[PDB]
């Protein structure tokens, strides 16, 4: 399969900062990539497809980048409403695995 | 005394020619951009 | 597109194989080597490169199983002569063999 | 340059046939006995007639290489089978090199990667080295043996048997044969004929011993009785013509 592992993790910063996290590939794939918002108590949610592409309905400072096995999901502001979990996702082959994850505060 | 059964040997069977990987792709090459996958030195069996 | 034979070949299919049965008279291909007989175990010690045994007449007498290298012997299968014994129809229509 | 005596060395097992406690009779390309052989020391090429028996007393670094081709041009195909320290390459490849090749990367694969054809990796003064390289068929075949021998300068005394490497199908000619000294000291060079050999296979298989049927009358003798010793008396061996 595909094995991939989001560096980083548990972080903790103030309201309206600059956020940065990493999802890295075991190999390559050709910008195949999901973010989903996760909450506690609610179902998960579709964020950003098909790597730096924004969904309807998302703010912008939601943003995505990365070419191969560097992708990165960028928040310009942080936001007390963003403090939320992030899912991984990758369908470059069909067995679909999802990412370690990372946590907000 | 007549034989019964007949028997035949051979090596273990090793190192199989992967054609089955691009049979099932998830990603299909466009017909113009078609893609050349080259398949030496292995064990194929085409009866699959 | 199979390119044909340039340069001796390199990709073909699997060569099948049965199951090794012994103390019993079978037809038997082992990586080529073909013959009739009875094969059993063997204390024979060949030395590693070593594939198969010949006698002091040039009669193949051993071969080791491809798959697991087991050393086995070729044994020729039963035959020999079927004689009556009769006391002679003058006295018994009795016979032994 | 000079030549020394080889003392009954250059024997192989020819088959993969295992025989126990047998005096075969085989007839096929062997080294003769108590030849002269060119013995040099330090490299230019060399033909390679038939095979060729390649004897080595250096141990460290220096040999880890051959080179073989007919007419090695940008067109020709040439094995390679440079040693590493952990590695061996079999590269048959279609190339041509500069004269005066060795190994300092290599001094000739400055251009020697031009349109290959086929790759193995397989094997990984206190010993002596042995090989024995044949092509016949469209097969190469290595013989090779490893021995610990002091204080000799011509080959030793003794007997000993070259065990096969590997069998692989080039499928192609050679007649020119070079060394890849690793130049940043002696070797020995002999010659295969067609000879018909009495090897003395022991009771584990092993070859102890041969005779040369046709080095001298005895050896005639002993050739036709199929036997290591003869008893007094006359044995009829040949026809004069
Ligand atoms: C050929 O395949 C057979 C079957 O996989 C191998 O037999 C096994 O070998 C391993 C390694 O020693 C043992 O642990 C197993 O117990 C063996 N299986 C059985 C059923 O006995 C065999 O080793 C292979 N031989 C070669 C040369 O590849």
């Amino acid at each position: 399969d595909i094995q991939m592992t989001q560096s980083p993790s548990t972080l903790s910063a103030s309201v309206g900062d600059r956020v940065t996290i990493t999802c890295r590939a075991s190999q390559s794939i050709s910008s195949w990539l999901a973010w989903y918002q996760q909450k506690p108590g609610k179902a998960p949610k579709l964020l950003i497809y098909k790597a730096s592409s924004l969904e309807s309905g998302v703010p912008s400072r939601f943003s995505g980048s990365g070419s191969g096995t560097e992708f990165t999901l960028t928040i310009t502001s942080l936001q007390p409403d963003d403090f939320a979990t992030y899912y991984c996702q990758q369908y470059d082959s069909f067995s679909w695995t999802f990412g370690q994850g990372t946590k907000l505060e | 005394v007549q034989p019964t059964e007949s028997i035949v040997r051979f090596p273990n069977i090793t190192n199989l020619c992967p054609f089955g990987e691009v049979f099932n792709a998830t990603r299909f090459a466009s017909v113009y951009a078609w893609n050349r996958k080259r398949i030496s030195n292995c064990v194929a069996d085409y009866s699959v | 597109s199979f390119e044909l034979l340039h340069a001796p070949a390199t990709v073909c299919g699997p060569k099948k194989s049965t199951n090794l049965v012994k103390n019993k008279c079978v037809n038997f291909n082992f990586n080529g080597l073909t013959g009739t007989g009875v094969l059993t175990e063997s204390n024979k010690k060949f030395l590693p490169f070593q594939q198969f045994g010949r006698d002091i007449a040039d009669t193949t007498d051993a071969v080791r199983d491809p798959q697991t290298l087991e050393i086995l012997d070729i044994t020729p299968c039963s035959f020999g002569g079927v004689s009556v014994i009769t006391p002679g129809t003058n006295t018994s229509n009795q016979v032994a063999v | 340059p000079a030549y020394t005596n080889s003392f009954t060395r250059g024997v192989y097992y020819p088959d993969k046939v295992f025989r126990s406690s047998v005096l075969h009779s085989t007839q096929d390309l062997f080294l003769p006995f108590f030849s002269n052989v060119t013995w040099f020391h330090a490299n230019p090429v060399l033909p390679f007639n038939d095979g060729v028996y390649f004897a080595s007393t250096e141990k460290s670094n220096i040999i880890r290489g051959w080179i073989f081709g007919t007419t090695l041009d940008s067109k020709t195909q040439s094995l390679l089978i440079v040693n590493n320290a952990t590695n061996v390459v079999i590269k048959v490849c279609e190339f041509q090199f500069c004269n005066d090749p060795f190994l300092g990367m290599e001094s000739g694969v400055y251009s020697s990667a031009n349109n290959c054809t086929f790759e193995y990796v397989s094997q990984p003064f206190k010993n002596l080295r042995e090989f024995v390289f044949k092509n016949i068929d469209g097969y190469f075949k290595i013989y090779s043996k490893h021995t610990p021998i002091n204080l000799v300068r011509d080959l030793p005394q003794g007997f000993s048997a070259l065990e096969p490497l590997v069998d692989l199908p080039i499928g192609i000619n050679i007649t020119r044969f070079q060394t890849l000294l690793a130049l940043h000291a002696a070797y020995y060079v002999g010659y295969l004929q067609p000879r018909t050999f009495l090897l003395k296979y022991n009771e584990n298989g092993t070859i102890t011993d041969a005779v040369d049927c046709a080095l001298d009358p005895l050896s005639e003798t002993k050739c036709t009785l199929k036997s290591f010793t003869v008893e007094k008396g006359i044995y009829q061996t040949s026809n004069f013509r």
